[PDB]
């Protein structure tokens, strides 16, 4: 029922930047958690924001390099990935759950198809 | 509390659906395959939503399970959870669980979900003051007195219940996300002192 429309990714040189976006439709939520996990190994949370609220969360490894933001009216979130490192190479997946504390588990989320990000040099 | 000798899965877990859950979790070929206590000790997470499970008898032998997803089953009796001392995240939506005394000793539990269980009496939840997340939407709850003891809650859903009195939430200063739509609420005065709310939903009250 819930569509996650993802854009962004590809190949970038270390130190460069990429922006991901994800737009949700078909949900009924006034507020909800949306953001990204990534996978190389086991998937791991990267960043989320409470759409319709303001709270954010980042993994320690990306804090101060990645910034997540929302356009609540467009039901879209954006991940600005700056200062990219080789360790950031992964498939990034937009993912959604009504409740941020459950979002963190992954298991019960709506999952996007994902996008490959590859950082070189 | 422990299986003494290697034993067939189907003997430990009498519910056929739950036995298949364990078989798949351990990547075994058959529910007739034997398991050891050491193998059961390796289980940290069970994903068994929407699985037609009527009983989780046998789960008592999984001392290291920390995440348990049992939404959408046919459970009534959760006594086999009683001594799962490492459980942190428990999802039990869309069952028919009414006796919450079995939850009393889950002293590491951080997150509990009991949505759509037909529950009215939540007084048993007073025994979980360490909870951080509690989801009780789509029940028959009126009296939330006991939630005033749960001073570590940061996320609480009570949506689609029969609550009119939210005074017991007044002291819950750590609340960040509070979902109260589809109740009987007209008076939020007791929430005025909450300072950490990011989300507060109050849609579609039916005054009365």
């Amino acid at each position: 029922q819930v569509k996650l429309e993802e854009s962004g990714g590809g190949s970038v040189q270390a130190g460069g930047s990429l922006r991901l976006s994800c737009a949700a439709s078909g949900h009924t939520y006034s507020t909800y958690c949306m953001g990204w996990f990534r996978q190389v190994k086991e998937r791991e949370g990267v960043a989320r924001i409470n759409v319709g609220g303001s709270s954010t969360w980042y993994a320690d490894s990306v804090r101060d390099r990645f910034t997540i933001s929302q356009d609540n009216a467009k039901n879209t979130v954006y991940l600005q990935m700056n200062s990219l490192k080789l360790e950031d190479t992964a498939i990034y997946y937009c993912t959604l759950h009504r409740f941020c504390n459950t979002w963190s588990l992954g298991t019960l989320n709506v999952w996007g198809q994902g996008t490959q990000v590859t950082v070189s040099s | 509390e422990t299986i003494t000798v290697s034993t067939p899965i189907k003997q430990i877990f009498p519910d056929d659906a739950f036995a298949e859950t364990i078989k798949d979790n351990l990547k075994k070929k058959s529910v007739t395959d034997a398991v050891t206590q050491n193998e059961l000790n390796s289980i940290d997470q069970i994903i068994a939503n929407n699985s037609d499970i009527k009983s989780v008898q046998g789960i008592q032998y999984l001392p290291n399970v920390t995440k348990l997803f049992l939404n959408g089953n046919k459970l009534t009796d959760i006594k086999p959870l009683v001594n799962l001392k490492n459980l942190g995240w428990l999802f039990l939506d869309e069952n028919k669980i009414k006796d919450l005394s079995s939850l009393k000793d889950l002293k590491k539990l951080k997150s509990l979900s009991l949505e759509h269980n037909g529950i009215s009496d939540i007084n048993g939840l007073v025994h979980l003051p360490q909870l951080e997340s509690l989801y009780l939407g789509n029940n028959k709850i009126t009296d939330i007195t006991v939630l005033s003891r749960l001073t570590k809650l940061d996320t609480l859903s009570l949506e689609d219940n029969q609550i009119s009195d939210i005074v017991p939430l007044a002291g819950l200063t750590k609340l960040q996300n509070l979902y109260l739509s589809k109740n009987h609420i007209s008076d939020l005065r007791a929430l005025a002192g909450l300072k950490n709310l990011d989300v507060l939903e109050l849609f579609s009250q039916e005054a009365l």
